[PDB]
Formats: C-alpha cells, structure tokens, sequence
C-alpha cells in the first residue's frame, strides 16, 4: 500500500522500459518525414472531423500531438525550442535524441552502467564538435560564391515542403531579402505579405518596407519628409475597452450630444497629435473619418488597423519609437522617411516607404489560391530566414546530405582506439547512431540504404571528406559540385541538443507519479 | 526477412476501404447501368442511378475513402461531367498498386511513376482528339443536343440548347476568352407554362416581389447593397429610420438591396429584400456611415413583370456596368417539369464550358481508355527500371471503364476489351462501344462524343488523388 | 497430405532456424569447457546408473552424446577430426563455428543474402592467415630456445586436466620423448603405460620401449642376446577359440591320453619353435606351464599376452614379422634384440628391453591412484605428444591465450574498410566472434570479460602485438616473457575448420528428412 | 540482466537437494541425539539413530545426494569415525554459498577460496593439538574405551581395548609404519561364553569342523589350499554317462571309486596332512565316497570355507590356491607347527592352526558371548577400536570433543578473513560461519539453548584454550579434558578435507545432460 488510488511509482525496471519506450515512440513517429522524399501523415482529432489535414512538416506533427508521458515530454521540449530559436533541425534532434537512447537500451542489457554511459557520450562529443570545426569552410571574400551558398541553403531548408516545387524562384526571394539585409540578423526588418490569387510563382519582392495594411479612405499617395510618430490609443470612438459603461439617451438630441462630445474629444486628440509637428500618424486602432479629415487638412497621413508586429517593426525600419503615450510633447524620437507612397499588389492598398533610416530592410509579398497555401509558405520562408540571418552571423558552412553526420561517425570511431574499457562500447553505439540520419533518408526515397551508407564508410575512411548521398541521381557524389550545404551553427545546436536530451534520459533511474487531481 | 514493423497494415486498409467505395458505384456507369436503391435512416426508400448522389448519401466515416468522395466533388466543379468515371478509374488504380507493393517496390517509386504515365497520358488523347472552332454555333448545338439525349429529358434537349449556347457567346467572347464563369448566368424556374417559352435576359431577373412598397416602377436607377410620450416615441422611430434613409437620399441611390415602407415610397425607392448571399453575387459582378455612391451600382428601367406561368419576377435591364451577364427564365407546368429543365442546362453550361477551355472532341464508349492502355504498352517498353511494371499496371488499370459499359450491355467483358484492342491497333479512336445497338459499332457515325476537358481533367484529378493516398505512412489520432 | 509416413520436411525460415538451433546448442554446451578454469559438466547414460561421471573435457562429451538434427551432426563430425589429426582445440572448433552461425542468424534478419554472408567470409579468411605468417616467429637457430618452447606447448596442452598439479613434471616428459623421436609423427613408437600405486610426479620415462604388461611366472630377469619371434597360436591349451568341437572318451584310459597329449601337441609346436634356435619366443596367447619350462631349460623367454597393438608395434621396433607360421624354419624373418630386463613400477612386472632397431623409440609409465586417472591421463598425454610432432615438423609458433585470436580479429576490421558495402557487414560479424573466444575464457575464470576483451582490442590496435590474457594474476601481461605460446598448424586447423563448418550449416536453406527404417 | 542459459538452477537444485539430506540426518548427531522411523516399501519399519545406515536407505535418485553418501562412504573407510559430522558440515558450507551466489561471486573464486581455508584450518587443528606417544599403550587403551564409550556395548569397551592394542603391535612396526592395513586382522565369533574371554591367535582360526576326518589333531601339518572338487568324475565339457543293465551299473560306480582313489594318491605324494577346500556352489565340492578314502590316508578334511578366508589363509600360514590335482605339489603347499581342533566348554568347535613359521604379519581374534547379537556388536566394537588406533598411528595427536575444534576453527578463521583482501573476505568468512552447526546441534540434543551456548563458547575459546566445549552427560558446559572426552586428530583432519572436496565439486558443475 506504498501508492494507491492515481499515486504510480514505476520501479528500476519497469521506469527503465518506460522511459525509453516513451521517448523511442516520439523518435519513431516523426522518422519518416526525414529527407525530400520523407512521407506524408495524416492529423484528426478525437470528436471533430475538420481537423482532417496532411502535412509532412515534423515540427508541426509534434506540437498538435499530446504527451502523457513525462519522459517524452522533455524530448518534445526540445523540439520546439529547436523550431523557435534557430528553426531548421526540428526533425533531425528528435530522430537523432531517439537513435542515441535506442542503443542506450541495448547496452543497458549488457549490465553497462548509466553513469558509465554518459562519461562516453561527453568525450565523444567533443571529438565528433571538432571534426566539423576542421571541415568549416566560409568564405570571407567572394560574395558572389558567398550568395551561392546562401541560394543552396535556401534551396536545402525548402525542402520536403509545400513550396518545394516552386522553391527554384523563392530561392532568389529568401537570399535577396537577406542580401539586402547586410547588417544584424533581426528578422522583423524583413516583413511577409499573404495575397490571395495568383500562383506560388507570382510571389513578389519590395526592398523598401512594403506594408500589408491599408489606411483611412481618401489618403495622399505621395508626401515629402513625412516624421514616423506611433501612438497606441482608441481613435475611433468613446467607450475603448471599457465593458460595464452604459450612456442614458432619452431622446435623439441625446445622441448629437454624443456625436458633438465625440468630435469634442477626438479635437483635443489631434491637437496634441499636432503639436509633436509630425507629417505622419501611426495608431493600432482604426481612426474614424472626422479625426481623418482632419489629419488630411494638416497633411498628416492617418494609419490605421495597426498590429502587434507593426509598431515593433515600423520602429526600427523607419527609425522612430513606440511612444504609447502622446499627451506630452516632442519628449518622443520621431522617425525618418524619405518618400511614403501607395502601390496595389493584388488588388488592395499597401503602403511603401521610401529612403527610410537603416533602409537595408525589405518585403516579401507571397501570393496563393487560399490562407492555408499563404499560411504554410510562410512557416516554410520564415524558416528559411532564420538561417540565412545567422549565416550573416556566422559564415563557416558544411556539407549535408549525410557528409557532415558520416564524417563525425568517424572521428568518434578512431577515438574508440585510444580509450579505457567499458567507454569503447558506449562510443561505438554513440557512432552509430549518427549513421542512422543518412540510412533513414535513404529509406524515405526508397533506395537500398544499406548499399549506400556502407559506401560512405569506405568513402570518408581513406579521403574525400566531401562524399555523401545523392537523392536525384541515388548515387554517391561530390557534395560540393552538387551544391548541398547547410550552416554551421545548425549543425553544432543539433548535435549538442540531442547530446543533452538524451543525457537526462539516462540520469533518470525512476519515475514518480502523484495522484492526480 | 522480418518486418516486424508493418506500416503497410494501413496502407492495405486505406486501398481496401477505397476500393470498396469504387466497387459500389461501378454498376451504375454508363446509360444502361442499373439502378440503385438507397434507404433513408427515417424509413423513406428512394431509386436513383446517379453516382454523385449515391456518394453523398453513403456517409463514409473512412478518411481515405473521404477523398474519393471530396474527388468526385472536384470534378463536378471543373469538368462538370464524369462523375462515376473518376471514382472508378482512381479504384482500380489503388487496386493495382496491391500487386506492386507485394513485389518490394516503394510508393515514392510508384508515384513518380504515375506522373509520367499522366505527362504521356494527356498527350496520347490529345493527338487523337478533333481540333473544333468555338465561333462555330452548329457544333456547340450538335455537340449539346447529343449529349442531353443521354440524360433524362432527350425530348426538350433541341429547347434547352441554343438557350445555353446564345447566353454563353453572349457572356464569353467568341475564340477570344479561354474562362468561362458559370456564376454569371442565373436560371430562373417557376410553375405554370411550359418549357416553349424561355427568355433570355441581358439583365437580372429575381424571385422577389416589391410588396408592399407601390412603387413597382423606377427609371434610371443607382442599386447598392446594405400617452404622450408614447406617441412621442412613435414619432422619434419615424426620426430614426428617416435619418438613415436621408444619407442614402443624399448619394442618390434608388434600389436598396437588403413603417419604413412608407418613408421608402416618398423618396421612390424600390424594395427588393429578403435576398440569398449566392443571388448577390450575381448582382455584384453584373452592376450607413460607410454606405457611399462610389459603391452603387447602375441600371435602366427597373419593374416588376408578372405573367401568367412565370409569376412574379423583378425584370432589370440595361444595368450599364463593366461585365457580361445574362439570365434565363424558365416555364413550367410542375415542379418537375422545370427541375429537370434547370439540371439540363448546368449539364449544358459544363460540357460548353468544358469546350471553351479545351477545344477538341473524343470518342465516347470506352474509347479513349483503350487507346491510352493500347499506347502506354509501347512507351513501357522504352523504360528501364522499376518504371516499367509501374507504367504497364497504369495501363491495364484503364481497361474496367470498356469491361464495365460491356457488362451493362449485355456483351462479354472479355472478349469485348480483347476484340477494340486489335481495332485501334490497325484503325483510330473511333472504334468503341455503342449502347444503343447493343454491340461493336463507329462511335463516330453514332455522333456519341465528349469534350477533352472530360477526359483530361479525370486522368489529372485521379492522379493526383491516388499518389497522395500513397504516400500516407499512418494516422494519428490528436485531441 | 504431401508429407507423411515419416517424410517429412521443413520449409525455408523453419529449416534457417532448425539448422542453426541444432548447432547454437551443440555450441553452447561446451562454452563453459573452454579455457583452463573451464566449468565441468555431468553425464548421466539412460538405464546405467553407474555411468555417472564428471570430465571437464569437450571433446570427450561430444562423443558420449547423441545427435538428433542432421545439421549438428556435421558440426559433431568436423569436431570429431579435429581431435584426431591434431588433437588439440577440439572445443575451440565448436565455439567459434558456433558464433559465426549465431552472428549470420541475425543477419539473415536485416534481409542479407546468405551467398553474400559466405563471399565476405572466404575473403576475410585470407586476411586471417596473413596477420597470423608475420606474427609467427620461428627458430632456425638456438635449439635450447626452440626446446624452451616445447614445454610451454606441454603446459597450454596439458592446462584443463587432472594432471594439473604435477603438470609441472609432466612438461619435461612430454618434451623428451619428442626429441627422442627425430622423424615423422606416428605415435605408435612410443609405447604407454597405465599402472597404479605411486603418485603423479613418480612417472618415469624409459627409452628401451618399456612393455605394457608382465609374461608368465617364473622368468629370468635378463637374457644375453635375445632373438625376437612373433607368433599367433595357443600355447596354453587345446581348442583357444574353438566351439562344438568335441573328442570321444571311451574309457578312463582315455581320459589322460586326451590331457598327455593335450601337451604332447605344445611340446610339438615346443619343437617347431627351436627349429628356428632363437632365444626368446613372444605370442599372442598365453602360456602353460609345461611349455614354459621348456623355454627356460633351453634358454629361450617366454613372453606372453600380446595384444593387437602390441604384435603390430614389436615388428617395428625388433625388426621382425608378425610371422604367424612356425611350423617349418626359414619361412619367416626373425627380429634382433640384446638385453631383455625386468622392473617392477606400481607392484606390477614390466618387461624391458634394450638394445633393439630403431633406438628412436621410448615409453613413459604413468602412475596414479585409480585408473580413472590413468585413463583421463593417457589421452591426455596422448593428445600432448601428436601435436609435439607437428612442432618439430613445423618449427612456426604463435602467442596463445587471447593473443593470436585478437590479431586476426584485427586485420579482418582493416579490411572491412577496403570491401564494398554488401561485404563489410559480413566481415565485421566474422571478426567479432574471433573477439567471443577470450571472452569466454574470463568468464569461465570469474573475472570481467567487458575489461579485458575492450583493453586487448585497444592494445593491439596500436603497437604491442604480443598481448594476450594471464589467467594466472587475472590481469593482462606480454606472453613471450610469461612464456605462453601454442603451436601454428593448431591454430591454422582451428580457423580452418570452423569457416568450412559454418559455410555449409549456412548455405543450407531446407531440411529433407525421410521415413526411419 | 537477460541469462539467456541458466546454469544456476542447476546450482540451485544441487543446493536444495544436498541440503535436504543434510536437513533430516542432523537430528541423529552426538550420544542424546533423536531418533527415527524407517518404513520400508514392504511395510517393516526399524529405529535406530546411526547416521550410516539410515543413508543406505534413502535411495536418493537425485545427483548431488548421491554424491554425499559417496563421501560419507570415504570417510569410514579412512578414519572410521565422523559419518555424520561431515554430512552436516558438507549441508551447512553449501546453504552459505546461496547467500555468496546472490551477490554475484563465481564458483571459481569460491572453491578456490575455500582451498586456502582448508589450508588454514590444518594447520590451526595441529598447533591445537597435544602429540602423544604411539609407543606408549596407557594412553592408546583409554583412546579405544573412551570412543567405544559412546558406541552401543559400554560395558565390554575395558577388556576389547588392549586386545585391540596388542593385535595391531604384533602385526605393525611401533613408530615405524605409517600406514596400517586393517584386512591382516580377522574376527572370529562363535555362540556361547562371554566377551570377557578373549584370545589372540598368531595363526588363523576357522569356524568349520575336521568332518569327516576323525583325525582332530595333526603336530607339524602341511596345509594347502585346493580349488578343485573332489567327487565323481566331472567335465565341464559336454558328456553323457550311460548306464544300462547292472554290468555297466559296476562299470561307473568301480571308476567313481578308483577316480577319486587316484587323486587321493597324489596328495599323499606330497605329504599333506590337512586339505582345505574352498566352498563352490556349482558342483558337490566333497562326497561321501571321498570321505571313506581320505580317512584311509589319515588326512584332516576341512570344507565349506568362503574365498574371504582363502585370501586370509594364503597369506597367513603361506599357502598356494590350487586349481587342478596335477597342479597340487609341495611349491604350492604351506605348513605350520600345530593345526588341530580345539573344543572348550562354551565356545563351540573352532579350528587351530598356529606356529606357521614363515614370513608375514599375520593376528586373528577369538571373542565369545552368548547371543548372536552380542558377538556382532562385539565385532562392531573390535572393528571401531581398530579404526581408532589407526587413526593414531598415521597422525599422532589427540584434540578434545563435543564441538572444542568447532570453535576455535571458526574463531580463528575470522582474524584470517580480515588480513586477506578480494573476495576471499567473505568466502573465508562463510566457511567459519558454518563451522559453528557442530556445536549448535550438539546443545541442542543436550536440553541447552544452541544460540546461548555458542556464544559463551566462542568467549571461553578467546580467553582460555581449546578445553572449553559442550558435556553431553552432565548436561552444561565443562571442561572436555576432565569428563574424558577426547578424539583423533585424524577423524577432524579428514572431515575437512573430504567434505571440502565434495563442495567444490558440486560448486563446479553448470549442468547435467542425459545421454543414453
């Protein structure tokens, strides 16, 4: 009667099975969606039949799914910090995280203890960090092969997605909106516009801060100097945010009474909003025609129906400040633009600016038949930026298509030569799995993954570093003619990652359930 | 070997639902195919040999099988013509597949494969299909007119077709305009009358009628889309309603599509109410404090005609707008009458439409399917690899639609199939099945054809649907 | 009703695990034999209760036990011809065929064609042979260093046995009674002997070809000049042999004439003897009283009892024929002999000779308190002096105890790397069950075989090609200067064995039994 | 784990079916120990406290308990004494060895471990022991009629104890042989008399008679050993006799008389004057026509004698077997100085033959009594007495009883466990554990409480010597030297020796396979 009623304690040997199986099911599960060729899966809820979707993304596939085991939790943890901070590799730790805990499990039959495991893992861990480190190659001259790389990466993230056929003319979207860049790696100077019409391939590229919101009725489409000032406030009408506020209207008079206060309050409004001495007002509430006309009078350009992500973005692009409140005046920075002017593209009013402070910035406007098509390439795209961004950051590249997780099979390999007893085991099964990803993505296209992944130990064993696998031809091939490359900074997180989620596995001999509420 | 992993369990159980959906609806192809009989869950017992009805009322709880289902409806949208064809094609497709798998082959394999059989496929029919002029008003009446004979109402068929050809060339530049939206063309059907009498409208014509407001007539029209004091009161709702009907006084707008009908007639606007979301959208191609005049639309003479079997209707003409729009009024004495009168003109707004966009014809009668499988046989062989049994079981999966319209004939399936095969290798497409002889004649003589869109668009939507279903490894279950 | 009356056969994945069942378990039966801290093992025969045993030694208990499946009868078989042509490493053969089937049983599970398991096999067999011709070192010089290293072949084929504690005397036996021999390996020169009382260490050697047994009662102790004759006859009584015959005695006057002339028909092959005039006489029979006093009254032995083995090994050494006629002089050759002696080891008479042909000869006398010692001993001796010969016909010897089995293990993973990748999988399961025979040697001596087998792997794998496993400290130490080292045509024969046994268990995809008769 | 094979439920049952048999004979151990019911499969059942016969009727089909009464078969035939001892300590050392075998320690470095314990536990049983002269026979009679004390006859165990003693000086060198073989002394025992008579002959004494012969008395006989039959003619070969009317009637019974006749002839060639047969169960070894022949020659006749007393007389007065007439000469013939037959009032016709006068070591024993019973307990005890001294001759030494070497083996080895290193701490240490069973057992046939009594035992030990242990008769703990307690140093030396031998060779055995 140790636990009752919810209360589960699993023992040494039971919590030994269950941490592995429930961690082996998650690694199992989003496996074959690895590679180009990775299959496709299908979601549907319990109870509700318009959940029905399919998607290859394994990203997605883990952060819809539930978890019921605490074991498995921490792997799916890790997965999506994976997705939100760098954003490609999502897949590639958890499979990797799997393979490592797969070969713990049979070693653990063998009476190897845990400890005893993870004093291998960490050595072969940073012989297998610096066998990239020697095979980096970037390239500080030479931009012009210094943006080929940046067009095979982007042609590398693109795949096994939705835009994936088209990825030949979002390669040269991706890269020149980075290009432009040319500076600091923050990613909200690069807006994403969703249009709906037209095809994958009619997606268009403004390099001068295109908006994808339209303002007022009747606007300027050209103004000289105009001063970037935001403001976060109700301009439309009394009653912002408040729920509980009634007004007592007996009759019609009643109601110009309110019409009168309404222009009475939104007056003393646009006098403060003047007297900053702006050309240009920003506000995420909708603006009503009274306070519009008389922003038009003053050749102020009135913004309206601004987002979260606007007065971020708008504060950085055109140089200006948040400024929430604009009671007191001139105590805020004012932003700087050349030129705002209105272009149409796919028919709905947007706003361009023009010579803006740090104009490096620019604008991707896709263009789709539905929401889901502009959703899902903009999940694909916005991945794809976060690599180029801290490929900026950090210029070393390595091959991939199993060439960079081969060639560290084989540093930890030679390190099993020189080492005491019981670790040379527990690094051979850590090599292993590392040859897992190039076997897995062969088995996805269908080719014979024992033929070509036994090759690739003979390839990199006496020369060519480059080798790796070819999923066009299904041959193997020079990796740098072929051009596949990825960063260098997905590379280290995702061998890093893996390498402590599983070590926490291992740290865990028992799990302890209390009694649920 | 082992296999103690057997995502393929699934695989089987997505090909053996689907086929069960294919294998149903294959008795009813083809004009000869026999009926149907669903029962409804209250008891009602009905009999129908239509399969894109049959589908809806199955209620499939299967997700692949669902597809097939979605796939008939995406047919319907395009082609308009083919229902049956289409499910049929996609299950012995997936059929086939059950063979492949049992060798070792990989789905990936199997549906690259697939999509240069579907590259090829298209340019076999069209080699072989008769090239035809749009501007040509004898063939598209001779090309409808045979076909709706084949449907339920052959006798008003010769009616029925220059009504939809004179509203298409009218809507559709002649040889010029590849689209053709079928939205821009409203069928109007009342009770009384007869199918003699149908009018083509340049305008709009609508079921509404303008009671109680008396004003029944307004020219040159601008149309847009939006105890004292208990007397007292009765005077400020008079105030209220006026003060919104003076902001449209001020643009000028005379017809409002949406006591009052009193404050309406002063200022000589005509009420047209109580309208569908799907009628609006054919008036917003054809013509408060955001209500402005930029947004009005334009018209002519509007009024209310009210006749004998075609009731009350709202006649609206020269709405002077960019655009083509036309409408049709249709007369008759029941219900039915006038049903089947509507359903023959979408079928003959589809087969045009079909012929806007693609201008060519085939032979009907499991035609095209043999010749595509005669051809096919031959490009395998050029192949190598594991494209070579791919390509053939693609082919040999066309021969159920000629094995299917035998069947329902009367004839051998065998020897039927095997006896066409040898015809188009010596002679053309023009060979097939006739089911109105009842046995092996010229389609061509028989004036028995079908537009290329009919063909094209069910190789490219079976396709499509038959390698996503491949391709799935599982489902999961999420909450 | 295909299969019946007895016939029957098993299908394809059912044959695969009926094979290898039936020669796993052969296998695992004698893994706990191996090595010289080698587990005993009980043999219990159906019906005998006084067949209980105990033997420590393989190869005595695959012959006692009988074979079902026909495809361990072949693995038994090759067993059988191991011990004797050579007649040491009979376990050694088993264990390692046994794990080569046991590494391809898993193979077969990754969808690995059998004729491509056999291909990488045949080809890591080479690399075998030629780690093992650089390793083996020789003595064309240095006798007394070539005569140090045959008692080191005595103490590693000696280890495992009964004779363990005066062991240390019996290396110096074994050694002597090779160098006596100088020619080819027929072991039929030296002649043993199995007496009681005594201990072990009181075995003596004799180089005049010492018999077995002694010859009638009263017999002179030395003889001057002996010449040898063979003869197969009763010289005891009438009718050796000899049912049905009967003689008819008519009266009492009868009944001696039957038993003087009983003697009058000895007396007269007695005669025939003389003929010859030699001075001793040697039969197969025994010898009655009466003729043999007419031996002693002429001078001439009386030698009796000679068995099969013995007629056939005193034409040799006497260099005479078995001559089975003495019936007339001069029809058969006679052998020559000088001294013939007399002593007494382990209260027996053992007839001694001296001066005879081929000087080349010896016996060594074993002593013992029970005969169940002098038996385990004889084969043990037995096996020890056959491959002694092949020493001195091959004078190449390699490093035992884990050493020479971890060399080759060694060069089949170099090669693994050159060979394509089909074959390298096969290779890298036939160089880790060279790796199984250490470990079981530690395991069967209690200590950690996951220690010292990785350690092994680490010290040959750079430098330091004379490591090998001390069973005696339970650590690991050079073998040259701790003088263990086990011949070469041993060692060629286990590997070769065991790679054709194995071959033809695995090329065998159906078993077809028919109807017992 | 996994433990694809299992070789330890082989260990497991080798264990629990040792035990078993050590379980129930432990109870029967020392003078008050309990005794037990044995019903026989017919139905006849007996009581009787000896731990050697209730194991002869275990018929245990199970390997390991085979292997045990085994050794206590070896342990009476090298001391004679401890049958039960070392079963019990054989059943205590393998119930430790359970406890070893859960912590995960090999056989291998166990029964080594247990070879240095042996090692140890010899030498801490000789420095304990007191030397004692073998030459000197006051302290070798008080050593046979102190263990006999315990055995079933007290009362006789005085006067059986010299004449023990003055046997075995006679036939083995004092202070010279180091082995003694027991088989040169034979026990005679006949009905009638007492035990208290006793006679020691240097020659050999047979129970048989000199029927027919009236001779009764020859002085300087020769005597020879013949295998042959005398009777009518006899062959083993296939013959037939035929008798058809009384002419041929004559014709056999004439030859049966002159065969015999003939054979007798050639003994009285020789000169012998007393024949003895050997008894043969295939065909008549003497005949009544044979009789009237030999008295005519005046020559004892003696028969009926099993091939035990053909080996013994070989050797005793130096006479020959003789197989065939032809064969019997004067070679194959002893002699003596008197062989005769003497008849004294109680114990009955006995046959003399002393004053042989040639080489050999040759004592027989005449001992009386009236029961039959009592003259076999009277061997029993004569046999025991011979296995003590001889327990004497090869180690000279005496230790005290009642569980006194138990302990101090026990004690000691404790010290030892702690100077070694490895696993043998804790081998070593369940090895002295299981020494303290002999004690425990001991007190508790005695009405003491075992755990109390090992305890002050273990303290007295300590302090004082090996005199410390458990008085059976007295009931409490005394001095053992005082109550005239004492044992061989060969019976304690050999208990650990052997017991140790079987244990590790059970703790060697993975598993059994049928063969057939």
């Amino acid at each position: 009667n140790i636990f009752k009623a919810g209360a589960d304690e699993e023992r040494a040997e039971t919590a030994r099975l269950t941490s592995f199986i429930g961690a082996i099911a998650i690694g199992d599960l989003v496996k074959s969606t690895l590679g180009p060729k990775g299959m496709d899966k299908i979601l549907l809820s319990s109870g509700r039949d318009a959940s029905l979707m399919v998607t290859n993304d394994g990203a997605t596939i883990l952060k819809n799914i539930g978890v019921d085991n605490p074991a498995a939790k921490v792997l799916v943890d890790m997965s999506r910090v994976q997705d939100d901070e760098v954003g490609d590799g999502t897949t590639s730790v958890t499979v990797l995280a799997a393979e490592l805990l797969r070969e713990a499990e049979s070693l653990i039959a063998k009476k190897i203890h845990p400890q005893t495991i993870i004093a291998g893992w960490r050595e072969a861990t940073k012989a297998a960090r610096e066998a990239l480190l020697s095979s980096a190659v970037d390239h500080g001259s030479d931009e012009v092969k210094f943006r080929q790389d940046l067009m095979n990466i982007a042609g590398t993230t693109l795949s096994s997605k939705l835009l994936t056929h088209h990825k030949d003319h979002f390669t040269k979207l991706a890269v020149e909106a980075v290009l432009r860049l040319k500076g600091s790696g923050n990613l909200e100077a690069i807006h994403i516009i969703k249009k709906l019409g037209g095809s994958l391939a009619d997606s268009y590229l403004d390099e001068g801060f295109l908006l994808d919101k339209k303002i007022g009725v009747n606007q300027p489409k050209r103004i000289e100097n105009a001063k970037i000032l935001i403001a976060n406030t109700g301009m439309d009408t009394d009653k912002i945010k408040i729920f509980g506020s009634r007004v007592r209207v007996d009759s019609t008079a009643k109601v110009a009474e309110i019409e009168h206060a309404e222009k009475e309050k939104m007056k003393e409004k646009v006098e403060r909003i003047l007297k900053h001495g702006i050309n240009c007002f920003i506000n995420r509430q909708l603006i009503y025609n009274y306070p519009e006309q008389l922003f038009g009078a003053a050749g102020v350009m009135a913004i309206e129906h601004a987002d979260f992500a606007g007065v971020e973005r708008l504060a950085l692009v055109t140089g200006g400040e948040i400024a929430s409140t604009f009671d007191h005046p001139e105590l805020v920075k004012l932003g700087s633009c050349k030129l705002i002017e209105e272009v149409m593209i796919g028919e709905d009013k947007l706003i361009h600016f023009s010579g803006v402070a740090l104009g490096e910035a620019c604008t991707i406007v896709l263009r789709g038949a539905t929401q889901q098509i502009l959703d899902e390439a903009e999940r694909s795209l916005h991945d794809a930026l976060c690599v180029l961004a801290q490929t900026v950051k950090d210029s070393r590249t390595v091959y991939g298509g199993g060439c960079s997780e081969m060639l560290m099979a084989h540093a930890v390999t030679q390190l099993a030569n020189r080492t005491p007893g019981k670790e040379a085991v527990a690094m051979e099964s850590y090599a292993k799995a590392l040859r897992m990803l190039p076997t897995i993505i062969a088995d996805n296209a269908g080719y014979d993954s024992a033929d070509l992944v036994a090759q690739l130990r003979a390839a990199h064993s006496e020369g060519n570093t480059t080798a790796g696998l070819d999923m066009r031809e299904g041959t193997i091939g020079d990796m740098a003619i072929l051009g596949i490359t990825e960063s260098f900074q997905v590379k280290r997180q995702v061998l890093l990652s893996a390498a402590e989620a599983a070590e926490v596995i291992l740290r865990v001999d028992n799990i302890i359930k209390a009694a649920p509420r | 070997y082992q296999d103690r992993d057997k995502p393929a369990q699934i695989r089987f159980s997505n090909i053996s639902a689907a086929k069960a959906v294919a294998d149903a609806i294959r008795t009813s192809l083809g004009p000869k195919g026999m009926d149907k009989m669903i029962q409804d869950g209250k008891g009602d017992v009905t009999i129908t040999n239509d399969g894109a009805t049959i589908l809806k009322q199955m209620q499939v709880l299967h997700p692949a099988a669902r597809m097939l289902v979605e796939l008939s409806k995406a047919q319907d949208i395009e082609a308009g013509d083919g229902t049956t064809s289409v499910v049929i094609i996609a299950g012995s497709l997936l059929d086939s597949c059950t063979k492949l798998l049992q060798k070792g082959i990989h789905p990936t394999i199997i549906s690259e494969s697939f999509q240069k059989a579907l590259e090829k496929g298209i340019e076999i029919l069209t080699d072989m299909s008769r090239p035809v002029e749009l501007s040509d008003r004898e063939t598209l009446l001779n090309s409808a007119t045979t076909s709706l004979n084949s449907k339920v109402v052959s006798q008003y068929s010769s009616l029925l077709s220059p009504m939809s050809v004179n509203a298409v060339m009218k809507v559709i530049d002649p040889a010029t305009a590849t689209s053709v939206d079928l939205r821009d063309i409203k069928i109007v059907k009342k009770l009384g009358g007869t199918i003699d009498d149908c009018e083509l409208v340049e305008g709009l014509v609508l079921t509404q009628k303008v009671s109680n407001s008396g004003i029944t007539r307004v020219e040159k029209a601008k149309i847009g889309l939006i105890y004292a004091q208990m007397d007292r009161v009765l005077r400020e709702e008079r105030a209220y309603i006026l003060n919104l009907v003076k902001q449209i006084k001020k643009t000028g707008c005379n017809v409002l599509l949406i006591l009052a009908l009193h404050f309406l007639n002063k200022m000589k606007i005509m009420v047209i109410k109580d309208i569908e979301r799907e009628d609006i959208e054919f008036i917003c191609k054809t013509i408060i404090d955001q209500f402005t005049a930029d947004m009005l639309g334009s018209a002519e003479l509007a009024e209310e005609v009210n006749l004998n079997g075609s009731g009350k209707l709202l006649k609206i003409t020269g709405c002077a707008s960019p655009g083509k729009t036309v409408t049709i009024v249709v007369r008759g004495s029941n219900k039915l009458v006038i049903e089947e009168a509507e359903r023959s003109i979408h079928d003959a707004l589809c087969v045009i439409r079909c012929l806007v966009k693609k201008r060519a014809l085939i032979a009907g009668g499991g035609a095209p399917e043999i010749e595509l499988a005669l051809r096919l046989t031959e490009y395998s062989r050029t192949l190598s690899g594991m494209e070579s049994y791919c390509v053939r079981a693609f082919a040999d999966a066309m021969e159920v639609i000629p094995s299917t319209l035998a069947e329902n004939a009367g004839l051998n399936p065998i020897s039927t199939v095997t006896e066409l095969r040898n015809r188009h290798a010596q002679g053309e497409k023009t060979a097939g099945i006739n089911v109105r002889k009842g046995g092996i004649s010229n389609i061509l003589e028989e004036l028995v054809v079908q537009p290329l869109l009919v063909s094209v668009s069910a190789l490219t939507l079976a396709t499509e649907t038959v390698r996503s279903i491949l391709k799935i490894d599982d489902v999961v279950n999420t909450r």
